[PDB]
This record gives structure tokens, sequence and C-alpha cells, in this order.
């Protein structure tokens, strides 16, 4: 489980941490302060941070849509601009075996025991070595409109490419 | 001090260090991930949404957007470049062909050279336009002993298939070659030129024909 900030937002710390075999993915949806983010479409922490900072951004500079930030990084992570979808294709599913635990908020005690809680599920770190094993390219290129011809070397290739994304929001 | 509104922008947190005017830093902090970067002030929405599409080009090599403050006007773009042994300069292609003036003759600049080519070749076929195509807005990137082209500051840049707006980019590029007045400026033009064929050349029939359009284009543009 990682707590981080924006360099920009040292006011504002976050936490991420990584589930594997989740059992009760369904009854979290169904009876949902956290953001539960399908791994399916996070490929890297380039990808999760930048999405946060967009964010932040948001927040701060623009305007805010959603409820929380919560939210709002499930918005921002997504390439659109309506939010019901990007909850749906970024959230969550029934099927979901993996998730990202997301919150923005410094009691890492409560949390992991908050967290666990909440998912019947293994809890392993939030880092680049277990974000790949769960992302779904093809999926990723159906979401965020990518062209077949667009053939990166590797993973930092792809991030790369939804950062772009992510930002031009 | 406008130095002292970026400063508060990005808090104390975010090390700067101004590098051009009329506004440029650096830093060694990334904007979100917990060695050193780019911030353009300020037109810049323009030059994201295009390093985004050009990204994406095989083959074209561009900076990084890392991130972007559209409401503010900041850009963070990744770093390209570095410094030339024997304090040369900075390693963009106007101090790199300084740098080898006198000893012209060799793989290193002519195929160095014949990639910034690529580069633009590459740019065009695709309906893009830098415009503002400067000796000193393509920075050379290490690759082992090879240098690798890339190009940068896109802010007066477009998407455009007038013919017209490719001999300009050419004409803007040769001009500046022919800036400095080397003996050998014809040269390096020559073997820019190759690469830029050697791509329109690549890509078949289509090629051969839009390839020998923007040549006449550019011909006569030189010739004006």
């Amino acid at each position: 489980m990682v707590v981080s900030i924006i360099p920009q937002f040292p006011d504002i710390k976050v936490s991420l941490a990584l589930f594997e075999q989740v059992k009760n993915a369904k009854e979290i949806r169904s009876k949902m302060s956290f953001a539960f983010i399908d791994p399916r479409l996070v490929c890297s922490g380039e990808q999760m941070y930048s999405a946060i900072y967009k964010t932040l951004i948001e927040v701060k500079y623009n305007k805010m849509r959603t409820r929380n930030l919560n939210s709002e990084c499930v918005l921002c992570l997504s390439p659109t601009s309506n939010i019901s979808d990007a909850f749906l294709k970024f959230g969550i599913k029934d099927d979901s075996s993996q998730l990202i635990c997301l919150k923005f908020h410094v009691d890492k005690e409560q949390l992991r025991t908050i967290m666990t809680s909440i998912v019947k599920g293994q809890e392993i770190e939030f880092n680049d070595d277990n974000l790949s094993r769960f992302y779904d390219e093809a999926l990723i290129r159906k979401i965020y409109k990518l062209s077949d011809d667009f053939k990166p070397q590797d993973v930092n290739g792809l991030s790369r490419a939804l950062v772009d994304a992510i930002q031009l929001r | 001090e406008f130095i002292d509104k970026v400063s508060s922008y990005l808090t104390p947190d975010v090390d700067i260090a101004p590098i051009s005017q009329g506004i440029v830093f650096t830093t060694t902090t990334h904007p979100y991930l917990p060695q050193k970067y780019i911030i353009k002030y300020r037109r810049t929405l323009n030059e994201s949404r295009l390093l985004a599409k050009l990204y994406l080009i095989p083959g074209l090599c561009v900076p990084q957007l890392i991130a972007c403050d559209p409401y503010n006007g900041f850009i963070w773009l990744e770093f390209l470049g570095e410094d030339l042994p024997g304090g040369h300069g900075f390693s963009n292609l106007k101090n790199f062909l300084w740098m080898h003036d006198q000893d012209p003759y060799s793989d290193l600049v002519a195929t160095t050279l014949r990639k910034v080519g690529r580069q633009i070749g590459l740019l065009h076929w695709n309906d893009y336009c830098h415009g503002d195509l400067t000796s000193s807005n393509i920075v050379l990137v290490r690759d082992g002993a090879r240098w690798t082209p890339h190009l940068i500051d896109f802010g007066l840049g477009s998407v455009s298939n007038l013919v017209e707006d490719k001999g300009v980019d050419l004409y803007v590029l040769e001009r500046a070659i022919l800036s400095t007045h080397s003996k050998h400026a014809e040269k390096y033009n020559a073997w820019i030129m190759e690469g830029f064929e050697e791509v329109y050349r690549e890509q078949g029939a289509k090629g051969a024909k839009k390839l020998k359009e923007v040549t006449k284009r550019f011909e006569e543009v030189r010739l004006r």
C-alpha cells in the first residue's frame, strides 16, 4: 500500500492499494469513501498518477463534476467527459478479480484494515511489476481508441499514449 | 515578478531553473510520480495536442508530453538532448553542425543528417507541419554512438496537406543552415533531402508522386 502526494499539492496525500483474488466484487459494487478501480484498464503508475494530477488540477483550477475527488479521479483516469461511462469502464465490475483501492483524505494502520474489511481479497504491493500482470491491452486499446498501427516496444510505450490521453482533458 | 507567480504556482516543492524567455524552465521534480524535465509557461494547447498525435506516428521522434495544465498554461515535456563534449554546446543540430564544420565528410554527420530528413519526411507524409523548422528546433538524443533526431516546440505547428506549407518548412530549414554561411552548408541540405526522399521513395508509387509534387513546390519556393 502506497501513500503519496503530488508535488504541486502537498496538502493532499493519496492512498493506493492493489488486491488479488477478490471474491466479493459484486458485494462491494452493489453495497457502496473509496474508489474501486478496475486494474484491467491501468497498466502503470505513470498512468494512475498522471490521472490523479489531472484530477487535482481540475478541482483546483477548473471545475469539479463529481461528488468527490475519488470519483473525479475515476473520471480523470478515463479518456471521456461522460461520468457514468468512466465509472462503468474504469470502476470495478461484478467479475472483478483484482481492484485498485484509492482515496484522497495520516493513519496507515486504520486504512489497511478498513480496506481489508471491504475487500475479501489478497493485498499486494502497489507497484509496476504488479500492475502489469492485470492490465488488458486490447481492452485498453478499445477504451482509449488506439490505432492498431500504434505498436509500442513495451509498457512504457503504452503508458505514454494513455498519459497523453488523460492529459488532454 | 513573473518568476514570483510561477514559483508560487508550483510551490517550493518544485525546483525550477529558468532557461529561456519571451518562458521555459528545468526541474528535476516530476509533476506526479513519486532525472531532468521541462516546463513551458504561457497556443500551448496546440503544442500538447500535436505532441500526442505525433507520438503515435511510428518512427517519429518527439518530446513526451508528461503533464498539461491548460487552465494556467503549463506543460511539462520530457528533456531531450545533452551537451556536446569539449564545450561545443547543447546538442541541437546547429551546434552539432558548427562542431563538425571543418570535418563534415563522415557517416556521423551525413547519416545523422539523413535521419533529420527522415523525421521531416515522416512529419509531412502524415500531413503535419512544424512551422518554425529552425536548426535550433531539432535536438539530438544519444543512442550509443549514433545520434537520434527529435523535433521540438510545436507551438507554431499545424496539420496541413497544403504542399506550399511543406515547401515553406523545408525552406525555413535549408535557410537556417545557410544562415551560418558554412562552405559545407549546401551538402547538409542535400543530405537532409536524401533522407526526406528516402522516406517518400519508400511509400511507393503514391510516395513518388506526392514526393514529386512537394519536390517541385519546394524548388519553386526556393525560387521565390
